[PDB]
Parts: structure tokens; C-alpha cells; sequence
């Protein structure tokens, strides 16, 4: 049976980041914008039912989901070049344009109050699919929608499909510019609560980070939302170059989560890409990826907590010689380029694939790094440090005391500062020789 | 080739609007409870319907003369011109005859349930809705049989023959050829003695089908009687379809290293065939208890 | 354990996992059987449908020439 | 043996059809506009051969309205039909879409109409029966529809009465506010006089013709295109002999297993303009009914009701064209085991496979063309909305003035009251058939 994964794209930034990912799946499997297969690709070893579906008409249809509470974003999918590639069924937009205002709470509370279109058009994907492996978050945790939205979906998905795997490609905001947002912190909070507590995988996807990447490596002076998430829609294909390609090993999801997670609590992975640059030995690609000033996630290098790969895999696309991919084992080995885990064996693979035979590659080899690192919780701390920082300040509560979730207290803003404390505690513990045992 | 192509119409049906006029004339005459036995009354009948389309085919085509064996005796004459009568022997002609009669029979209980409508046993509730639970199920399985005759066993030979025929260069090649059509077709017809067991069970099912119809033309004044016995007759037919399946998974596990990919794909029609049929043989059943 | 009909309905299913996966255009599938070892075949009987399972490959000519038998036994190992 | 069926054109939907059904019909046929062969399809089934070769349509054209008369004498085909054979109401004002006022018309040249279904029932050999096309929302072919329904009943109670009933678009307005009651009129007169009624829903075969022939804004000259392709696609069995299903009682049996259930759901193969060149792709029967299969280019509108769990009580498929009988058998066999259909639970899953040739005379850029027909549960919620739009109209007394100034409602609205509770009770048991407790 086919693993179908749908993919939710939650307000501005998780819809149009969907509508990317979905172009260039298209354009890597040959897929028109109205959903017509191209001439080149009528011969794709690709296997599409993976994450599109098959119209009869050998129409591929993307199983994506698009969901705004205003509708702007889903008027310019609609009218993009690619608005035939959607069921339109499939999308649920409220028509009510005042958002959740970039508060979790308000979003949980419109979450509920369109909950039975949403759970209609996630049980009508879900039937439509012949083994539904999961959905597919991609929102925001400090928005207004992936955020607010995003966590009560989260609970209602952790209702409804109690068997179904969830998995979130998560943004995060710009640490380092003043959110517009006070509550930012508080929204993101909350949505890392709802993570903490009915999400099985959270990929951090750092926006500070890919401004940093594309200011320092892609010399792109102030990076356009586009620019970063077509460094973002890169990402998302490399993360389905094994759905993409079919291979002899690790075709399924569960593999990969299995290898990527060890301890469902520390359940953010780290994600390295490559190449990362503006317009070759698998020992120097892996190098390369190795490098630190490659790493698209600021993840803080803290010299006093000896922060450590938990694990890493490389998914290394193109000819490649599997003779030098042993070799390029046994030299990283020996140089100790990595630091692994105290508390575990040191998880590191290296999966060869093929490339799309539809979209044309200026590299012959390119690389993806996904890695649980333990300077994750760097990015942790910061987050609570911020979190309280807010909440010591009561700052531009009374309109917090005016939604429902903090209308009586903020209980579930020290819920989740204790939530953030466990995480926390348990990357130290993970930094130390009796995590194994801790 | 025009002679062989008249010998599928005639023999093997292929005249399909001939045979379908023929078999209601039939089926006509056994309602009516009319001498259909008569050879002048077919012979005319026969005559008339060859006449008026194919002339030369006319010359040639002749009738001669359990509710399924009321046609029993009914013999097609096909007159094929010398010198192909040094190849179509009267023992071929034979298991042209036999061919065509299987047809005949085949086409007749197609017939008889297309033709009855509702409103005949309708103007003749439980009792009444059992019966077209039967109807349904009849209707199913009969549809079943005569699409899986048509295109298994009498469109994959015509294919078969027409194709061997074209490429035959000899006069050997092409009686081999026809033979080995007509091999097939009294296969798929059941008249192998290693299938008379299959044969016997699928006219059982024909004969409750034919019970079936003469219950539903005699209205649901009968239907309290008829909910009893069709009832009996279909958990019956639905009993022999599901032991025919499982006899002949105990014939695949006996003929496993017996190659016989042709039975294995009656079976396999059969299977959902008979699954079908016991389903809808339980459907009368249900509703006399 | 594997009875004599587990080989028919593992080739069933592998038909429907192939039309599942979209591989129905693959003319080999039909050229492809799943063989079940079952020593109820004759009429120790594998405890499972995976240790009855075997490959049958359907070599074309001239590749015979290429596929010996004792090929094809090193395969299914 | 031949089956002669005389079609008899109602109303403006109807004689619209009908002109483009005889347009069509002659250029698959390569018949002359005068009925005359162009330089072996079988004609007498649904056309009379004169006596100078002519093929003349047994059709029978009537209209309470001339224009549409007027409209087919003025009709390059204008000479295939004789023009002794068309009665016209001098009263041009039609029953506006008034099934009692169609009634009373109809009872008002039942003289003219019998004498002109007597003289096509002569002119047929073994006549099987009357094929209506109508429109159930129309005056003519609802209300004048009935009264022929009834008399044909009366007349030939042996002879089976087909409809092919254009329903109103139920998602829009119906521009006649007692259409729904002149709809419950005519379903009552389908249901007690009418051997078949087949639901030609406007709304939905526009939605049809847009998704899958990529017409934007599908104007009624396709709609009748559409129409007369089903017409060619029923005549296909007639035209080229094929080895099943070559008559139309063999049809109805396979469509209609239970005698109260025989509401047909349609659908029509290909539903594609013919710039649609799909690249040398050898079409399989599997391949085939697949692209058939997407509810995108199935030509009915059946509601998603969540309460009733619809289903499929058979489908047949005629294919006419090249088509392997293996790729049949694969077809059948794939749908079965992908479970891409539900099935009705009150029977066994029913799937039936028609092979036919395509006419000769007929350029068709497909091989192979297929028509289906299907009898599933989810219909059910076609007639389900129609009968909310009767009950909306019934509970506001909605132009009931004309309906009360009309026989069938002069005195009461029973037979309105009685088609809504037949209709229910139709719902009802669609569901219960989809249901263990339909019996």
C-alpha cells in the first residue's frame, strides 16, 4: 500500500512555501501547472503516489491542503500557474479575513470553531488515500495560523487519527529583528507545547538562520521571503529525493523517522543542505556538509555544554562511487569530524540516490544533511529565555485576557516555560555520559 | 473465408441479431407450450431469417428438430460448398452442430430472463420482493456466464481461428488450425469429459434459473409457493457454486502439475462468477425461511 | 504455514501491489510469479508464507543461454 | 429479430435533441439530409426504410409550441422524417412548464398523438416499445409527457415505455416556481406508466462537459452534442453487431434488478472534444473504465448525503470499438480488486461489459468509445435533492395558482403529495438498499 502523506500549508508563510514545494516537485517530476504530464516524462522512475496523487487521466494532483483564514493567499494560489494542480475540494478556507492576529490562542479558537470543515476535508483526503502514512505540517509556530491553528489542528489531528504519524516543518521566526509581535514568543510557546505533547516530529526551519545563510553564503543582501523559500522548496525536495527515486532501502517514512529519533521527546532534528551556493569526492561533499559555516540552522555552538551530533544522515544524490563513499566513511571516522552522543551509538548514514531525471541538475552531486545535534538546545534556551522575558514584563496582556486560553490565567504560558525547561533538561541530560541511563 | 466467417454466424452465433431472432422464436415457442420441435415450423422460421439477409448463407443455413432441454433435438444444417466439404467433415460439421447448440442453449436463457420484465409478474409484498432478490441474482449470474462464454471462450477463439486461418499456408496448417478452434471452443464449452462434472453443476444452476423465470411469469399469486421453492433451489445453486470453487481449488492443487492454463482461467472467471452466484443463490434462500 | 493456495493469492496480491504502486504498464509482472516451497504441494511444510516464499524469473531467449538454472538457484538465495 | 423503437421528441429540450440527434445519426450513418445512404449498420431499428431507399427516423415529433417545428422543417433533416407523422399543438402556448397543463394538452390531442403512435407502431416490425426524450421540467415532455406516458401504459401495457427525462438543474433556480410540482406529476407518471426513467441532469452534464471535454461554459448546442452522442452510443448495438447485449429488453434487464428500483444513473465514454488526441496510448478496458471512473467526468449529479452510505448496485459498460476481451476481463478485475467502486449491500457486486463496434461511417479518432451505465445508491441523493426542492416549493405553496387552475391540482394537490411521498420512499429505499435492511 502507498504512504500517503498530506501536506497542510498554514497561513502566508506555510501556503506559499507548499505552493513552491509543489512547483518544484512538479518541475522535478515533469508535471505542467495544470496538472498535464510533460513529454519528457513519460518514462520517470519516480514513484508520485508517494505524495501526489494520480488523477484517472494521468493527471498528478498534489496531496496538499492549503488553509488561510484570509483569502489573499489562497485567491494567489488559485490564480498562480499552478491552481490546477490542487483538488479544490480538498481546500478549506475560512472566510472569515480577520486571522488569528498572530496570537496561538485565537488560532486554536478558529481552529475549533472550523473544525468540522477541516476535519470533512482531512477525512475525505484521508479516505482517498489507500494507506495514509500521516500529514505533513508546514506552518509557522509563531504565526497567527500555523501557530494558533496549527496547535489546535495538532490536537484534533491527535484526536482523529490516533495512528496517523505527524510530522511539522516548522519555521522558525528571525530571532535577531524586533517581532512586530510582542506575543510572538508566547504563540510560539504554545504551538512547541502542542508539538511537545501531540506532534511526533518537529523539523526547526530557523528564518534567522536562512537570512544569516543567504546574506554570508549567498551574498544575497537583505534576502527576499522568495529567495528563502526557494532555498526552503530545495530543502523539502531533498527531504522527498527518496520518495522521488526509488530505491532498494529506506522507502518509507518510518524508516527515516526511526533512524532520525531516537527519544520522542527530543524529537527536533537539525537539517544541513548541499550544495548552498549562489551560481568532487563523496569524502569532500561530505566535508563540505560537515563544515560548519554550511549549517542552515543557528543552533548555538555553546563551548561550555558540549553540545553533540546525535545523529546524522547524509542523502547524497547523483553518481556517486559507493567505494568512495567507504572510504569517505572511514576518513571522517578517523579525523573525528563529528562529535556523536555520549549516551548512544553514533548514528551516521549515507543514503545514494539518483537524481530527477525531469529536472535538469547543474551539480552532478548534491547533498542533504539531517542531523540531531545537541546544540539544538541552544535554541531552546534562547526560546524560553525570550519567553520569559516577555511574560516578565506583563507587556500587552489585556488583550491575551480578552481570548480564552488566557481570559482567566496564563497557566498554560507557565505550562509551557516548564515544557521548554523539560526539553531543556533533557538536551543536558542527552549532553551527558548517563542520558543513556538518565 | 466467406465460408468460415458464414460458419461463425451460423454455427457459432456470430449472426448475432439471427440467433438472437431464432432463439426468441424459441424460447416463444416453449412458453406458448408450442410444438418449438416442429422441423417445418423451425425450418420455415430458419429460412425466412437466413433469406432475408444472406441469400447464400440462406441456401446453407436449415433448423432441424428440465425447462434447459426443452430445446433438445433441435439440429443446424450448414451446407458448405465443394471443395471445402473435403475438409469440413460431417464429423466437423458435428462439432459445429454441438458448438451451436451449447450456443443456442446459451442464448436462450439470456433470452428468457432479458425478456422478463416485471410488469408480467407484477400484474400475476415479501413473496414478491424475494422473487426479485432472485431475479437480481439470477440476472447477475446469468450475466456473468453468457459475457464469460462470449468473450473467453467464443471471442478469444474467433480471434484465435481468424488469425491462424490468415496465416495458414497449407491446406494441413489450416485444418489443424480449425481444429484446434473448434478444440477450444468444446472446451470452454464443457464437453470434455474431465469437465462433465462442471457441466452437470452449471446445468443444474441453468435449470433452477429456468424454474426461476417460469415462477416469476406465473405471478405472485404462486409467489408464496415460489418463495419456498426458490428459496430451496438457490441455497442449492448456492451450495453447488461454492462447492464447484472449492472443487476446483482441490482441481488446482491436482492439476498444479497438471498444465492447464485455460481451466485456470475459467476458474478464475468463475470465482467471482461463483461467489456471485452463491451470494445471490442465498438471496432466494433468505427469504422462504 | 503455506497451503496450496498461498502461492495463487501472494501472486494476486503482488498484481494488486503492482497495480497499487502503478506498475501496470510493466509487461514483466506477468512474466514475474511469486513460487511458494509448500511440501503440501505432493498431493516439512514451511511454518510461514516468508519461509515458503520463492522468486520464479521468466527468462527470455536467448538470455537462457545466460540464466542457467544454477543462476537462478543462487538468485533465489 | 429486429426491435423497432420509435423515439418521440417532446418539447423544446426534446425536438432540440432530437434535430441534433438526426444530424449526428446521419453523419455516423453517412446518410443523405433526405434519408438517402451516402456511397452495414442496421437502420429499421430506430430508422422506417420508404420504398425509394429513403431512411426515414422512426421518430415522432411533438410540440405544443411551433417553433421548434418550424425549427426541424427548416433543418437540413427536415426531409429524413415524414412530415405526416408530426402532430403540432395549435395552441403555441406550450404547458409552461406546468405537468398539469402538459396533462390536460396531452388529454386534448391524445387523438392526434395516438394516431400518429399507431401509425409508427405499423411501421414497426416487432416494436418493442415507445422511447420518450423529454424533459421532466419542460410543459410538453412533463405534463403532455404524462399523458402519453399514461396512454402508452393503457395502450401497450406488453410494450415497454423508456424515458430519457431532462431534469431541471436542481443547484439553480428553476425559472418555473411550480416546476416542482409539475416534477412530482411527471415522476408519478414515470413510476406508474413508464417502464424507465433516465435522469438527465442539465447542471450536472455541463459540469461534466467542462471537466472532461474542456469546454468553458458549455453551450446547449454541446449539451444536445452530448445528447445526441448518448442516442448514438444507445443505437451503437443496433448499427454494429457485436456479441453481447444487442437488444434493449437485454439492457433494461441488466440495468434494472429490482422493478421499483429503476431509476438509471448515466455516464457517457469519451467525454472529450476530439482535439483530445490522447498520444498512442493503447486504451486497455482497465485503462479505459479507469478514466471513466473519475467522478470529474461522471455526467450525474449525485449528492455526497453523509447519512446515506451510497453505493453501487451494478454498472455496465458497453465498449464499442477495438478492445482486447482480456483487457475486459482486466478491466472488471482491476476495478474489483482496487475496490474503486462500492457496491449496493443488497447484492452481489455487478459489473457488466458490453462489446460493440463503432459505426463505419463514423470517423472516431478513439478506437474504442464507451458508454456506462450505472445503477448506484448515490443517485439516490439526485432524487433526494429533487425531492427537497418539490418539498420547498410544496411548503410555501409556491406557484400553486396555476397548478390549481390545472386538472391534476384543480381540486387538490394529492398528486403532488403522492409523487413527494413516492419519492421519499424512492430516497428511503436507495439508502436501504445501500443499507442490509432494504428488504
Amino acid at each position: 500500500m502507498p504512504r500517503e502523506i498530506i501536506t497542510l500549508q498554514l497561513g502566508q508563510c506555510g501556503n506559499q512555501i507548499g505552493f513552491e514545494f509543489w512547483k518544484q516537485l512538479c518541475a522535478e517530476h515533469g508535471i505542467s501547472p495544470e496538472g498535464i504530464v510533460e513529454e519528457f516524462a513519460t518514462e520517470g522512475t519516480d514513484r508520485k503516489d508517494v505524495f501526489f496523487y494520480q488523477a484517472d487521466d494521468e493527471h498528478y494532483i498534489p496531496r496538499a491542503v492549503l488553509l488561510d483564514l484570509e483569502p489573499r493567499v489562497i485567491h494567489s494560489i488559485l490564480n498562480s500557474p499552478y491552481a490546477k494542480l490542487y483538488n479544490p475540494e480538498n481546500i478549506y478556507l475560512s472566510e472569515h479575513g480577520g486571522g488569528a492576529g498572530n496570537n496561538w490562542a485565537s488560532g486554536f479558537s478558529q481552529g475549533e470553531k472550523i473544525h468540522e470543515d477541516i476535519f470533512d476535508i482531512i477525512d475525505r483526503e484521508a479516505d482517498g488515500s489507500d494507506s495514509l502514512e500521516g500529514f505533513v505540517l508546514c506552518h509557522s509556530i509563531a504565526g497567527g495560523t500555523g501557530s494558533g491553528l496549527g496547535s489546535y489542528l495538532l490536537e484534533r489531528l491527535n484526536d482523529r487519527y490516533p495512528k496517523k504519524l505527524v510530522q511539522t516543518y516548522s519555521v522558525f521566526p528571525n530571532q535577531d529583528e524586533m517581532s512586530d509581535v510582542v506575543v510572538q514568543p508566547y504563540n510560539s510557546l504554545l504551538t512547541l507545547k502542542r508539538l511537545t505533547q501531540n506532534a511526533d516530529c518537529v523539523v526547526v526551519l530557523d528564518n534567522t538562520a536562512l537570512n544569516r545563510i543567504a546574506t554570508d553564503r549567498l551574498h544575497i543582501q537583505n534576502p527576499s521571503f522568495s529567495q528563502i523559500n526557494q532555498l526552503v522548496s530545495t530543502i523539502m525536495s531533498a527531504s522527498t529525493t527518496t520518495l522521488r527515486y526509488p530505491g532498494y532501502m529506506n522507502n518509507d517514512l518510518i524508516g527515516l523517522i526511526a533512524s532520525l529519533i531516537p527519544t520522542p521527546r527530543l524529537h527536533f532534528l537539525m537539517t544541513g543542505y548541499t550544495p548552498l551556493t549562489t551560481d568532487t569526492t563523496v569524502l569532500d561533499v561530505m566535508r563540505r556538509l560537515l563544515q560548519p559555516k554550511n549549517v542552515m540552522v543557528s543552533t548555538g555552538r555553546d563551548r561550555q555544554t558540549n553540545h553533540c551530533y546525535i545523529a546524522i544522515l547524509n542523502i547524497i544524490q547523483g553518481e556517486v562511487d559507493p567505494t568512495q563513499v567507504h572510504k569517505s566513511l572511514q576518513r571522517i571516522r578517523e579525523r573525528k569530524l563529528a562529535n556523536f552522543i555520549p549516551w548512544g551509538p553514533a548514528s551516521i548514514q549515507v543514503a545514494l540516490s539518483r537524481k530527477s531525471p525531469y529536472l535538469p541538475s547543474a551539480h552532478r552531486v548534491s547533498g542533504l544533511m539531517m542531523a540531531n545535534h545537541t546544540s539544538i538546545s541552544s535554541l531552546f534556551e534562547s526560546s524560553c529565555q525570550q519567553y520569559d522575558k516577555l511574560r516578565k514584563r506583563e507587556a500587552f496582556l489585556e488583550q491575551f485576557r480578552k481570548e480564552d486560553i488566557f481570559k482567566e490565567n496564563f497557566d498554560e504560558l507557565d505550562r509551557s516555560r516548564e515544557v521548554v525547561q523539560e526539553l531543556i533538561d533533557e538536551y543536558h541530560a542527552a549532553t551527558r555520559p548517563d542520558y543513556i541511563s538518565w | 473465408v466467406e465460408y468460415l466467417q458464414a460458419m461463425r454466424n451460423f454455427f457459432l452465433m456470430e449472426g448475432g441479431d439471427t440467433m438472437y431472432d431464432f432463439y426468441t422464436s424459441i424460447f416463444d415457442k416453449i412458453r406458448e407450450k408450442e410444438t418449438w420441435q416442429n422441423v417445418s415450423f423451425l425450418n420455415v422460421q430458419l429460412q425466412e431469417a437466413v433469406g432475408q439477409r444472406y441469400p447464400e448463407d440462406s441456401s446453407r443455413l436449415s433448423i432441424s428438430f428440465l425447462p434447459v432441454h426443452t430445446l433438445d433435438g433441435l439440429t443446424l444444417s450448414y451446407k458448405v460448398p465443394w471443395p471445402v466439404d473435403i475438409v469440413i467433415s460431417l464429423e466437423c460439421q458435428k462439432i459445429y452442430n454441438q458448438v451451436f447448440l451449447l450456443l443456442l442453449q446459451i442464448k436462450w436463457a439470456k433470452y428468457s430472463l432479458d425478456v422478463l420484465l416485471f410488469g408480467e409478474l407484477a400484474s400475476s409484498r415479501q413473496q414478491i420482493h424475494r422473487m426479485f432478490l432472485l431475479r437480481v441474482k439470477l440476472m447477475h449470474f446469468v450475466n456473468s456466464l453468457h459475457n464469460y462464454i462470449m468473450t473467453r471462450i467464443l471471442h478469444s477463439t474467433g480471434l484465435e481461428f481468424q488469425h491462424q486461418v490468415e496465416e495458414a499456408k497449407d491446406l494441413d496448417q489450416l485444418i489443424k488450425i480449425h481444429y484446434r478452434y473448434l478444440s477450444t471452443i468444446h472446451d470452454r464449452c464443457l464437453l470434455r469429459e474431465k469437465v462433465s462434472f462442471v457441466k452437470e453443476a452449471i446445468m443444474k444452476v441453468l435449470n433452477l434459473a429456468l424454474m426461476f423465470a417460469d415462477g416469476w411469469q406465473a405471478g405472485l399469486g404462486a409467489w408464496h409457493g415460489i418463495s419456498s421453492a426458490v428459496t430451496h433451489g438457490w441455497h442449492g445453486t448456492k451450495l453447488n457454486i461454492f462447492s464447484a470453487v472449492n472443487t476446483s481449488d482441490l482441481i488446482v492443487i491436482h492439476f498444479h502439475h497438471m498444465q492447464l492454463r485455460n481451466r485456470n482461467l475459467f476458474w478464475t472467471v468463475l470465482k467471482p462468477l461463483v461467489y456471485y452466484l452463491d451470494k445471490w443463490i442465498l438471496f432466494p434462500l433468505g427469504i422462504i425461511g | 504455514p503455506p497451503t496450496a493456495v498461498t502461492e495463487h493469492d501472494v501472486n494476486v496480491a503482488f498484481q494488486q501491489s503492482a497495480h497499487k504502486v502503478l506498475l501496470d504498464d510493466d509487461n514483466l509482472l506477468p512474466l514475474l510469479h511469486l513460487t511458494i516451497e509448500y511440501h503440501g504441494k505432493e498431493h516439512e511444510a514451511p511454518a510461514s508464507g516468508w519461509a515458503a516464499l520463492g522468486l520464479s524469473y521468466k527468462v527470455q531467449w536467448p538470455l537462457h543461454i545466460l540464466f542457467t538454472p544454477a543462476v537462478l538457484e543462487k538468485y533465489n538465495v
